[PDB]
RNA sequence: AGGGGAUCGAAGAUGAUCAGAUACCGUCGUAGUCUUAACCAUAAACUAUGCCGACUAGGGAUCGGGUGGUGUUUUUUUAAUGACCCACUCGGCACCUUACGAGAAAUCAAAGUCUUUGGGUUCUGGGGGGAGUAUGGUCGCAAGGCUGAAACUUAAAGGAAUUG
């Protein structure tokens, strides 16, 4: 029955997000880190809060926690972000220039008048 | 109390009746 | 069954009118029914309405131009002298100042502004504001 | 669409609709110059007959009526109107 | 009018057509019917992208009318809209809501994250359909990216494409954050194609 | 048509109808009926002398528990018995 | 509304909806006036000078106003073959 | 003193939009009441009725107060506010914001000619509210106003002076009959008459032209 | 007030449909208001089925199957927790699961 | 009033239960349950929603009829037909979403197109009891049906929904 209160996990969710870089998977250092880092009240509440950053340092390290995202978070979210595949987004070469759609968008086209390469496959039902 | 069973104990009021009013026709 | 046609095309404008439609069909359109359109546009509530000529009854196609609030008969037809046109105007139309009672006339069919000024007066057919 | 042209509908859309709910309502039935397989006798046979018409060389079936448009029997040309 | 070099090119309709825009839903309501070039069979329905691209022209023309870029919403809840809208903020202000709306962020003039835009865009009035709700208490215009099965209640202008994949909701919103700004002193080079590659928009994985 | 008729010719059915349902109206049935008149201790009179016959102590109605102090009168005019109130502190001493 | 000598006497002429001339009155919180931006040649959005409509909310709501606004742009060029009359 | 949170609030604080009706013309919902007060200041209050409401809970019955207020001068703007607070005083307080927010322009015209200032309706019109329903109907000049005691003082914070009225239903309900009233009074300019039939150029919003000052950063 | 749109059962353009028996209590219901399951349960076990199979001659032997229609009238059906008196708005679900 | 009368079963019998149990529960069981020839004419006879007509919003499914696909399906390696699919349409039983609109609300595609009140028409109601009672009439073999008050009494009875 050890379930924390949001006193507890909204303080880690206040601390993770600015002071990850330089935190520790050792409770031991985190608590010491709590001391000067963090200016809490009690001795009792300043360890339960060590034990829960602790804890969400491992939840961290086997993938992104949700909910807290600190800085160094972002920056590696971004450059994920800014993928630009250099070839395959719709760029034709499918088959090298000859694009493929049914009857109806063929006259389509046609109704547009507009000059494309094309082609066009069968149905049914 | 139903107004059926107050129907039922009325129709039989109602029918003791016409049986004492037919000693006297 | 139908008993008065005009109640069914006053009553269609009606309903097309408080759904923003733009224009309505009636059938079977009647020549009362022309005669009250034609008081109607005649004071700018309608625009241009269109009788189709099927060989049976006729068809119209009214255009609105949203300017019509409320198209309504008055059934039956009471015989109204020409003293009592105020009462009916009273009871029928939101303001003195506009609104039109449309009275059927032995000299045609008439607003009541304009059969006021005739001295005319006969059985009431609708209203129009 | 709460803005429409009543007056001239699309002629796909009212090749869509009941024939007494077109904008002036019509017979979507027709008349068949049938010929016999034998003779050459054109005949004019209703598509809604609904009678067992017959012909004078092949005076034994020249249509066959049913619920709507009349079959006609297997072996007679025919061209509308 | 519209001069004629804002026509639908052919490049951009190169592919307009490859992110299968075109393909409508099986299912198409009354309020989408002009946008029904033909049926298929197999009963996918095809959109006119003519249609797609002269809707996609007007909102930017709707867009790029806001004195400020930062009162035009972007909104996604979707998860294939969500880079498509957050790009679509990166190059003009468009200050995005993507992921959750958090329901009053247009009433509630309180809260953190309230806000008074001049226009709303959604990619997907069904599932943004507390947003379009939300927006028609404050006299709002919404612009939708719908397709041939999505609702129409409040949505003042609506680009038909296909909801149903990442490529065409990608593209849709590449297309309407070039056109923008074309109509602006940002990309006055309108004969060439915008340099940036239009995939950046579709969605992203894992 | 929202039930009643309409037509110039139904003002038969209009007033005949209206005739039936009049009688609904318990202030128009008793009138017509003449109740007052007939069965009534005052025949349609605002006033009746009487004689005073017995005084009455009468219980009042619950939840008031209290005594009402009323006298029975015979009515001269037709002669019914009638019960009638005595308002005031005392004055059922002035009675007799 | 005027009255005897002229002198106009109304609080404010209310805004018709410009698909069907009904009156957006003050209350009318779901009432959208659209502003589409003037272009001169290659395309330049000329900020100041907008072709304006008024939607009631009673056309939004009853989901017709994309399709209004269709009709309108249709009307004053801002669309070109969008809008058929005939359907 | 007060800061404005909103687009139209910064506009009206920093004196952009001079006048309520621009807001009304435009049909910008207002939030903040210093935005009435600002364009609106002598708006004398009145409360009509104050009474309580109840629950029931475990033990004992709670017991809230409701106020209706009504705000308004005589020209041409009203506004109506229902609120329910625990005490009597605060539910005044925001009974009178809440009416302050709910303002809304009326029409006045003529019953005969157009001869001198409006002093009548415009038009008949009616509200409903629950089974309440309140007609008002335009009056000739010196008739007063025919009302029931309560409609009567809402339609003098209105600037009326000369209308019929006739009701429907449990008009003992008092607020119902004073919203059936509001939404008879506010539909005035929901009718369309004749005069209102020409076409206008359909101005910008003050929203958009002052969109620069309002919205700072 | 009206509870449900079809007042207790699924009768309209009927008039009059049929009474059935409920299998508990044997009370006479209407056809089309009467809940109805279906049980079909193997003929011997998932218990036991191993047990048969070992003894059993033949050694590939098709288990049968035991099929009846199960009529409950609505208070049988509440007391043996078939049909769970629900809210509202969740009654509007005529979802099987 | 004949026939027939297996089952179930007002009455009745009886066994338990219960303080009592002329009830629920168990076992019997007459009338009835079935049929023929005649009666009665009532049901929560209900969608508690008269009938005819027009208009107003989106969808899918389904029953019956019809129309059209160079559609699938068969025994003769295809034909017609049947069955099936798709797109329409007419009529019907309904259903789903929404609130134009209505309503006191529950809810309603009508219970909408109603103080902006009039398509045509029939029936019924006027606070709650007394009371569908008394009497008269009429129908019926009877049961009872239809018609149907008054004296008197009464400040409420009631509908929908909210918190407990
Ligand atoms: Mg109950
Ligand atoms: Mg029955
Ligand atoms: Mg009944
Ligand atoms: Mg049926
Ligand atoms: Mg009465
Ligand atoms: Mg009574």
């Amino acid at each position: 029955g050890r379930v924390r209160t949001k006193t507890v996990k909204r303080a880690s969710k206040a601390l993770i997000e600015r002071y990850y870089p330089k935190l520790t998977l050792d409770f031991q250092t985190n608590k010491r880190l709590c001391d000067e880092i963090a200016t809490i009240q009690s001795k009792r509440l300043r360890n339960k809060i060590a034990g829960y950053t602790t804890h969400l340092m491992k939840r961290i390290q086997k993938g992104p926690v949700r909910g807290i995202s600190f800085k160094l978070q972002e920056e590696e979210r971004e450059r994920k972000d800014q993928y630009v595949p250099e070839v395959s987004a719709l760029d034709l070469s499918r088959s090298n220039g000859v694009l493929n759609v049914d009857n109806q968008t063929s006259d389509l086209v046609k109704s547009l008048g507009l000059k494309l390469p094309l082609s066009v496959i069968n149905v049914s039902a | 109390m139903r107004a059926k069973w107050r129907k039922k104990r009325t129709r039989r009021l109602k029918r003791k009746r016409r049986k004492v009013r037919a000693r006297s026709k | 069954t139908r008993s008065s046609v005009l109640a069914d095309a006053l009553n269609a404008i009606n309903n097309a009118e408080k759904t923003g439609k733009r224009q309505v069909l009636i059938r079977p359109s009647s020549k009362v029914i022309i005669k009250f359109l034609q008081v109607m546009q005649k004071h700018g509530y309608i625009g241009e309405f269109e009788y189709i000529d099927d060989h049976r009854s006729g068809k119209i196609v009214v255009q609105l131009n949203g300017r019509l609030n409320k198209c309504g008969v008055i059934s039956p037809r009471f015989n109204v002298k020409i003293g009592d046109i105020e009462k009916w105007t009273a009871n029928l139309l939101p303001a003195r100042q506009f609104g039109y009672v449309i009275l059927t006339t032995s000299a045609g069919i008439m607003d009541h502004e304009e059969a006021r000024r005739k001295h005319v007066s006969g059985k009431i057919l609708g209203f129009v504001y | 669409v709460l803005v429409q042209d009543l007056l001239h509908p699309t002629a796909a859309s009212e090749a869509r609709k009941h024939k007494l709910k077109t904008l002036v309502q019509g017979p979507r039935s027709y008349f068949l110059d049938v010929k016999c397989p034998g003779c050459l006798n054109i005949t004019t046979v209703f598509s809604h007959a609904q009678t067992a018409v017959t012909c004078e060389s092949c005076s034994t079936i020249l249509c066959t009526p049913t619920g709507g448009k009349a079959k006609l029997s297997e072996g007679t040309s025919f061209r509308r109107k | 009018s519209l001069p004629a070099t804002f026509d639908l090119t052919p490049e951009d309709a190169q592919l307009l057509l490859a992110a299968n825009t075109h393909l409508g839903a099986r299912n198409v309501q009354v309020h989408q019917e002009p946008y029904v070039f033909n049926a298929r069979p197999d009963g996918v329905h095809v959109i006119n992208v003519g249609k797609t691209w002269e809707k996609l022209v007007l909102a930017a023309r709707i867009i790029a009318a806001i004195p400020n870029p930062e009162d035009v919403v972007a909104i996604s809840s979707r998860t294939f809209g969500q880079r498509a809208v957050l790009k679509f903020a990166a190059h003009t202000g468009a200050t995005p809501i993507a992921g959750r709306f958090t329901p009053g962020s247009f009433t509630n003039y309180i809260t953190r994250s309230f806000k008074e835009p001049r226009l709303v865009i959604v990619t997907d009035p069904r599932s943004d359909a507390q947003a379009i709700k939300e927006a028609s208490y404050v006299n709002i215009p919404v612009i939708a990216l719908t397709d041939l099965d999505s609702p129409s209640e409040f949505v003042d202008v609506a680009i038909p494409c296909n909801n149903r994949g990442k490529h065409s909701i990608g593209l849709i919103w590449y297309l309407l954050a070039r056109e923008v700004l074309r109509l602006r002193g940002a990309l006055v080079d309108r004969t060439q194609p915008w340099s940036i590659m239009p995939d950046l928009y579709f969605y992203r994985d894992p | 048509g929202k039930g009643k008729p309409r037509g110039l010719n139904s003002a038969r059915k209009l007033r005949v109808h209206r005739r039936n349902n009049r009688w609904a109206e318990n202030n128009y049935k008793k009138r017509l009926l003449g109740t007052a008149f007939k069965s009534s201790p005052f025949g349609g009179s605002s006033h009746a002398k009487g004689i005073v016959l017995e005084k009455l102590g009468i219980e009042s109605k619950q939840p008031n528990s209290a005594i009402r102090k009323c006298v029975r009168v015979q009515l001269i005019k037709n002669g019914k018995k009638v019960t009638a109130f005595v308002p005031n502190d005392g004055c059922l001493n002035f009675v007799d | 509304m005027e009255n005897d000598k002229g002198q106009l006497v109304e609080l404010y002429v209310p805004r018709k909806c410009s698909a069907t001339n009904r009156i957006i009155k003050a209350d009318d919180h779901a009432s959208v006036q659209i502003n589409v931006a003037k272009v001169d040649e290659e395309g330049r959005a000329i900020p100041g000078e907008y072709v304006t409509y008024a939607l009631s909310g009673y056309v939004r709501s009853r989901g017709e106003s994309d399709d209004s606004l269709n009709r309108l742009a249709q009307n004053d060029g801002l669309l070109k073959n969008v809008w058929s009359y005939s359907r | 003193g007060w800061v404005p949170v909103t687009k139209l609030g910064r506009l009206v604080k920093a004196g952009k939009i001079t006048t309520i009706e621009e807001i009304f013309l435009h049909s910008l919902p207002v939030k903040e009441f210093q935005i009435i007060d600002t364009l609106l200041p002598g708006l004398q209050d009145e409360v009509m009725n104050i009474k309580p409401v109840q629950k029931q809970t475990r033990a004992g019955q709670r017991t809230r107060f409701k106020a209706v207020v009504v705000v308004g001068d005589s020209n041409g703007h009203v506004g109506l506010g229902i609120k329910t607070a625990k005490e009597v005083a605060g539910a005044i307080r925001a009974g009178i914001i809440i009416a302050k927010l709910s303002v809304i322009p009326i029409r006045r015209g003529y019953w005969g000619t157009n001869l001198g200032q409006p002093h009548s309706l415009a038009t008949k019109t009616t509200g409903k509210c629950g089974s309440v329903t309140v007609r008002l109907i335009p009056a000739p000049r010196g008739s007063g106003i025919v009302a029931s005691p309560a409609v009567k003082k809402l339609l003098q914070l209105a600037g009326v002076e000369d209308v019929y009225t006739q009701s429907n239903g449990k008009t003992r309900t008092l607020e119902n009959t004073l919203k059936a009233a509001f939404v008879a009074i506010g539909n005035t300019y929901g009718f369309l008459t004749p005069n209102l039939w020409a076409e206008q150029p359909l101005p910008v919003s003050p929203l958009d032209i002052y969109s620069d000052e309002a919205s700072a950063q | 007030p009206k509870k449900r749109a079809s007042n207790g059962r699924n009768k309209k353009g009927r008039g009059h449909v049929k009474p059935v028996r409920c299998v508990n209590c044997s009370k006479s219901i209407p056809k089309d208001k009467a809940i109805k399951r279906m049980a079909i349960r193997n003929i011997v076990e998932a218990a036991a089925v191993r047990d048969l199979s070992e003894a059993s001659v033949y050694p590939e032997y098709a288990l049968p199957k035991t099929y009846n229609k199960l009529h409950y009238c609505v208070s049988c059906a509440i007391h043996a927790r078939i049909v769970r008196v629900r809210s509202r708005e969740d009654r509007k679900n005529r979802a099987p699961p």
